[PDB]
C-alpha cells in the first residue's frame, strides 16, 4: 500500500 | 490554549537532573471515560498533545453504511449468565474467552486471536452476563506521559493482569482508498488484511488514548477484533488485552505489524529497546 498501517 | 490545536484539528478534517513531574492534563477524555486520563510530563516544557479531538467511540465522516438491522444480529437464548456451551454468542466465538473477572483464558490464542462475538441488545440474557467485557469500556487506570525518546507515550498506573482488557482503537473509520491519500499515515489501523472491500481506523484527527501506544516488538498488548452492538464483518472493532501481567508504572505497547514497518522502516528504526527487536 502507499501508506502505513498498522494490523492486528 | 487547551482547545486551539483542538478546533485547528477540526477545521482540517473539515476541510479534507530532570524536571519535577508537572500535571498537564487532569484528563485527556474531558469526561467521557469511566475514570480520568491524566497527561503528564516529567521531561520537558511540552504541553499536552492537542492536535487531534479526543472521541470515546469511533466516528464517520463520509458515510460507511454499516449494516445496523436490529433483526441482522445474531443473539443468544440464555437463561444462566452465558457462561455455558449453548451461548450461540459463545460459539460465534469458538467459545466464551472471559472468565469471571472478564479475563482472556489462558487457552487464548494470542498469536492468531479468535473474532470475539460479545453479547448485545438482541440478546435474551441480561446486561451484566459474562460475555460482555469490551463493551464496558475503559476501566484501567492510564497516563498519557512524555518519554524520552519516542514522543508521547500511554503507561498504566497499576498492575494490570494477564488478558485483561486496556483500551480500544478508536478513530475515523475510512475506505482503503481513502486511507492510501491520507497526508498523515501515522495512526492508520486496518481491519482487516486481505485485498478488496477493506476499512480502517485513522485516529489522526479523531482518536482516544491508543493513538499514543507506542510500538514494542515484544508487546505487553495484543489487538483483537470483537463485535457488540452490531455484526458486520467489514467493521471488526480494536480490543486490546494485556498479554502478561503490566505492572504499575509500565508503558503500554503493541506491535504495530509489518504494513507498518515496510513503510516507516524506511524513514526510521524502532527504539523499543528489546533484545529481540525485528525493527532496527
Ligand atoms: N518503537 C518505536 N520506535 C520508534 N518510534 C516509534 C516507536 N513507536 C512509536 N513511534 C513513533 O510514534 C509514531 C506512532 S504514534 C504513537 C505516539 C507517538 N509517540 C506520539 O508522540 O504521537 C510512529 O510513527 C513513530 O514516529
Ligand atoms: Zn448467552
Ligand atoms: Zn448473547
Ligand atoms: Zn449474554
Ligand atoms: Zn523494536
Amino acid at each position: 500500500k502507499q501508506t502505513a498501517r498498522k494490523s492486528t | 490554549g487547551s482547545n486551539s490545536q483542538v478546533w485547528s484539528a477540526l477545521q482540517m478534517s473539515k476541510a479534507l537532573p530532570s524536571p519535577v513531574e508537572r500535571i498537564v492534563s487532569r484528563d485527556i477524555a474531558r469526561g467521557y471515560e469511566r475514570i480520568p486520563i491524566p497527561c503528564v510530563n516529567a521531561v520537558d516544557s511540552e504541553p499536552c498533545p492537542s492536535n487531534y479531538k479526543y472521541v470515546s467511540q469511533n466516528c464517520v465522516t463520509s458515510p460507511m453504511n454499516i449494516d445496523r438491522n436490529i433483526t441482522h444480529l445474531q443473539y443468544c437464548v440464555c437463561i444462566d449468565d452465558c457462561s455455558s456451551s449453548n451461548c450461540m454468542c459463545g460459539q460465534l466465538s469458538m467459545r466464551c474467552w472471559y472468565d469471571k473477572d472478564g479475563r482472556l483464558l489462558p487457552e487464548f490464542n494470542m498469536a492468531e486471536p479468535p473474532l470475539i462475538f460479545e453479547c448485545n441488545h438482541a440478546c435474551s440474557c441480561w446486561r451484566n452476563c459474562r460475555n460482555r467485557v469490551v463493551q464496558n469500556g475503559l476501566r484501567a487506570r492510564l497516563q498519557l506521559y512524555r518519554t524520552r525518546d519516542m514522543g508521547w507515550g500511554v503507561r498504566s498506573l497499576q498492575d494490570i493482569p494477564p488478558g485483561t482488557f486496556v483500551c480500544e482503537y478508536v478513530g475515523e473509520l475510512i475506505s482503503d482508498s481513502e486511507a492510501d491519500v491520507r497526508e498523515e499515515d501515522s495512526y492508520l489501523f486496518d481491519l482487516d488484511n486481505k485485498d478488496g472491500e477493506v476499512y480502517c481506523i485513522d485516529a489522526r484527527f479523531y482518536g482516544n488514548v491508543s493513538r499514543f501506544i507506542n510500538h514494542h516488538c515484544e508487546p505487553n498488548l495484543v489487538p483483537v477484533r470483537v463485535f457488540m452492538a452490531h455484526q458486520d464483518l467489514r467493521f471488526p472493532r480494536i480490543a486490546f488485552f494485556s498479554t502478561r501481567l503490566i505492572e504499575a508504572g509500565e508503558q503500554l505497547g503493541f506491535d504495530y505489524g509489518e504494513r507498518f514497518w515496510d513503510i516507516k522502516g524506511k524513514l526510521f528504526s524502532c527504539r523499543c529497546g528489546s533484545p529481540k527487536c525485528r525493527h532496527s
